[PDB]
DNA sequence: CGGCCGCTACGTATC
């Protein structure tokens, strides 16, 4: 069934090249050469994770012979109230080694051995504010001891946590900020959702002024709402049998907010 | 300014013949209820002549009253962010969306002005 | 332009 | 490749004879000759650890044929939540003994033996506030019993920790404070980086009034930001082919802070 | 006046 | 607290006998015109008795009204600096 | 290095 093939396409996920993703990859390439620690900040629906995942899918692990994988960029995400053993455990697993029973000093000594030899240049920590305050001692230690850049990713709350400690606030002072879409940039992006993500049977013409007013009030410039509103509208359109989105069906979806 | 530009209460404007007159002085007529658009007059033969309807670039779909651009500029100055047409609009749309008696009064006053249309 | 399926990037990743 | 050689050099590190460092060494010689315990404090980017490594790397260990080394100065840095065993473990390893499994009192007895055997005059503890509160009993003991000047290095939080124990506070009372650069001293220091650290092919004239405004607002007087801003601007400007730093390219680096 | 490479200081150490 | 500390309006106080009473609750009695010294009272046999005078460590030669300490504390919390 | 030109900030007056 032709309809079923397309409904399975819309509920999925994709990475679209955008100016914010492209900016971050240029900036992180500057930090990875310089071995400088930094942080990435911005509001919760701006797409900081997808922009970092696209950077983890560049710079793939180089496998050779029977040596350990050469991993330039390590990306981890901590669990809530992450302790010192939880950080090492995840670093060790991501590099594909098994963790066994021991004490804190052992996870630490072992983490430094697998970080050596195996070619790490950058460590990216998502949701950095799940870290317990003491673990930052181990994050700084690595950054200073090994030529490894550490990147902390998070929301404005992260900085509220960081400002509680001078020692950390100064290693990670450099930052890049993710913003919201507006003006020509929001309008141009709506065409990319239409012509590259949705690909509906005939064109909905979402760049038209009345569809932009509906979309602007709905999305508030967040790429994580634009991706959500338009899938919800396109699924509703196709499962009701429409070849495109229209004023009333998009207002039905946007009224859920 | 060169590039056919006028800058005014932080907002920057572009006009249909205005690049012909970079370096010259112009008389600007505007509405405090809607400063997205500026009427531009110039002096010729010691008389005003109409020139063009300049528009705040990238805000042609958008309406700003002067007290909103002013409140956004105050907040933007104190927030330490850069000056631009959207940047000012961004410093409006949060304070819009998120109340203070003057804004509550303005909403009821607006509802009367709507009933005038 | 190329737009990536999110599950495909997972299948291709090391 | 002349560019790549400068990018490999500039991401490195140096020690510069500065007044703050010359001051510390004159003071620590006083404490070492007099055997008096004390503390060094000040804000996190003032360069206290470089000033202490410049002390440890002067006063080199002396070797006598088949004797254990005579080591005038010991610098250690503890891990987070350092316990009594972890302090003793590190002092023992730094004097080049392997530490074998034992009870806390075996580590204590062996540490006292190697400190007295290697003729140690001064023990420098960096980031002193990683110590667990009970361990200061063992640090007070090392200083009471052996003729050792213990030096604690930390920032203003260390004082908030020392002030929770009367026995530590009344012993570690003498102190030197690391301060920020200003006026003529910041001005003169910028010239030392241009001529002794950066090695750019033409003078960047960083001490000029139009450039000192940029650098003053960027650095706040911290030597740890000055070295960071000026290495990052040199790395970046050479990758664009200029023989200098100039107003706009430095404002690009400073706009990241 | 003399300036030091952090890594040369490490190489010269005991 | 441990080591005889009390905390009051973000200032930390210590005094001549307090360390022997760690974990107990004491009634601080203070003057809002100058909080650099506080009288500490304790309860014994259901009778309140005087214990000691507690002095804000490192500012014993200064003066601070409670309003100055409170307003400065808000500026520090707003600035994001430690207290 | 020195001079000229938009957007803010302080001082004064009145209902
Ligand atoms: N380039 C892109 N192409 C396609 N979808 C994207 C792109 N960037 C972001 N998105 C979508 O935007 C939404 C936001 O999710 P994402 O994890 O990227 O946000 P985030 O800002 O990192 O969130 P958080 O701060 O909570 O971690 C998702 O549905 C994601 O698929
Ligand atoms: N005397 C110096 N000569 C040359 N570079 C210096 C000097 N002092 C500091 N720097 C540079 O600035 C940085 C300052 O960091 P440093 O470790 O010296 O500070 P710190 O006071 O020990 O910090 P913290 O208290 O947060 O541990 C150094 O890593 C180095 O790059
Ligand atoms: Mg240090």
């Amino acid at each position: 069934e032709w309809l079923q093939a397309e409904i399975a396409r819309l509920k999925g996920k994709s990475i679209v090249p955008l100016q914010q993703v492209k900016t971050l990859h240029d900036w992180l390439d500057g930090k990875r050469k310089a071995r400088k620690s930094c942080r990435v900040v911005g509001e919760s629906r701006t797409g900081k994770t997808v922009a970092c995942d696209a950077y983890r899918y560049r710079h793939k692990p180089q496998q050779e012979a029977g040596r350990p994988p050469t991993v330039p960029v390590v990306y981890i995400r901590p669990h809530q109230k992450c302790g010192p053993k939880d950080l090492f455990k995840k670093i060790t697993e991501y590099l594909k080694y098994r963790v066994t029973k021991g004490t804190v000093s052992d996870f630490r000594d072992r983490t430094i051995e697998v970080l050596k030899g195996c070619g790490v240049e950058m460590l990216i920590i998502d949701e950095a504010d799940r870290l317990k305050p003491e673990t930052f001692a181990d994050v700084r230690d690595i950054a200073e001891d090994l030529g490894i850049a550490v990147v902390l990713v998070g929301t404005d709350r992260l900085d509220a946590v960081i400002k509680r400690d001078e020692q950390v606030l100064e290693r990670f002072r450099a930052h890049l900020r993710f913003g919201k879409l507006s003006g020509e940039d929001f309008k141009n992006t709506v065409e990319m959702w239409e012509q590259m993500v949705l690909k509906l049977p005939v064109s909905s013409n979402l760049k038209s002024k009345e569809m932009l007013r509906i979309l602007t009030s709905a999305t508030e410039g967040y790429i994580g709402r634009l991706d959500e509103i338009l899938r919800e509208a396109a699924i509703r359109s196709l499962s009701r049998g429409l070849k495109k989105i229209d004023k009333a069906v998009l207002q039905e979806v946007a009224k859920e907010y | 300014q060169r590039g056919g530009c006028l800058q005014f209460q932080n907002l920057m404007y572009r006009g249909e013949y205005l690049a012909g007159y970079a370096g010259e002085t112009v008389n600007l007529r505007f509405d405090p209820r809607d400063i997205t658009t500026i009427l531009v007059y110039r002096q010729e033969n010691n008389q005003e002549v109409f020139l063009t309807r300049a528009h705040a670039q990238g805000l042609e779909t958008e309406q700003l009253a002067l007290d909103e651009a002013e409140a956004a500029s105050r907040r933007l100055r104190t927030a330490g962010k850069t000056i631009s047409n959207q940047s000012l609009l961004q410093e409006v749309v949060d304070r819009d969306a998120l109340k203070e008696r003057q804004k509550l009064e303005q909403t009821v006053l607006r509802s009367a002005a709507v009933d005038e249309s | 332009i190329e737009v990536w399926d999110y599950e495909q990037l997972r299948e291709e990743y090391g």
